[PDB]
């Protein structure tokens, strides 16, 4: 269901058995013997129930809100526009949040993938977190409990400011 | 039902209290003015009546 678009995996690289003894293997008897029991017939009764869910298949949709006018065309005090900038700015805070909690789990994935070469091999997922984790800070960072489409304006604003200011000189 | 009859039930919810507010910040500007200078229906303190004026000719011709 998943895509490697949004979850990148490298392909596994497994190399071929060399049995230099000749002693026999109790993980290959053991996992054949685990296949022949268990897997096959849970295999069937996953397949019965794929063809009952074929049988009753149905659809469900991914709901799209289209863009309301943001805050900064809105006036103060209309409460309607403000509400409506409002609930969509907080719609697409939880979005970031997901966003920040996908750029996690590929972090976690390149860091047990790798395992001992993480320090090395991981450096386009720790480069891609840190500046998602930069911009985050730069849009969200120390807004409050009450935090609002307001406060996050009016944070952007200052840090604006603040960058013009330093760009003068 | 849905999302879009509580999005727009708040709607006309804030609609409501906004009005509300305008309302109350307006009439508490007009009761201040009309009392500060009272010129218009409220806060018209009592003046005698003209109507017990008598305005027959009297004894004394010097009124």
């Amino acid at each position: 269901s998943w895509d490697k678009d949004v979850y990148p995996e490298p392909p596994s690289r497994t190399p071929a058995p060399s049995p230099q003894t000749s002693l026999p293997n109790p993980i290959t008897y053991l996992t054949k013997a685990y296949d022949l029991v268990v897997d096959w017939p849970v295999t069937l009764v996953r397949e019965f129930i794929e063809r009952q869910h074929a049988k009753n298949r149905t659809y469900y949709y991914h709901r799209q809100y289209r863009r309301v006018p943001d805050i900064t065309e809105c006036k103060e005090g209309d409460v309607l526009c403000i509400y409506e900038a409002e609930m969509q700015w907080r719609r697409d805070f939880k979005v970031d949040q997901e966003i920040m909690n996908i750029i996690q789990e590929r972090l976690k994935a390149c860091q047990q993938r790798e395992g001992e070469n993480y320090q090395q091999n991981c450096a386009k997922e720790l480069e891609q977190f840190t500046k998602v984790t930069k911009a985050y800070q730069d849009r969200y960072l120390d807004l409050g409990a009450y935090y609002s489409a307001r406060k996050c304006l009016a944070k952007q604003k200052q840090r604006m400011l603040e960058e013009r200011k330093a760009a003068r000189q | 039902d849905g999302p879009e009859k509580n999005y727009e039930k708040t709607l006309a919810i804030l609609q409501i209290e906004s009005e509300k507010a305008e309302l109350r910040l307006k009439e508490q500007e007009v009761r201040r003015l009309m009392r500060a200078r009272g010129d218009g229906p409220w806060y018209q303190f009592p003046t005698p009546e003209k109507e017990f004026i008598d305005h027959s000719p009297k004894a004394t011709p010097d009124n």
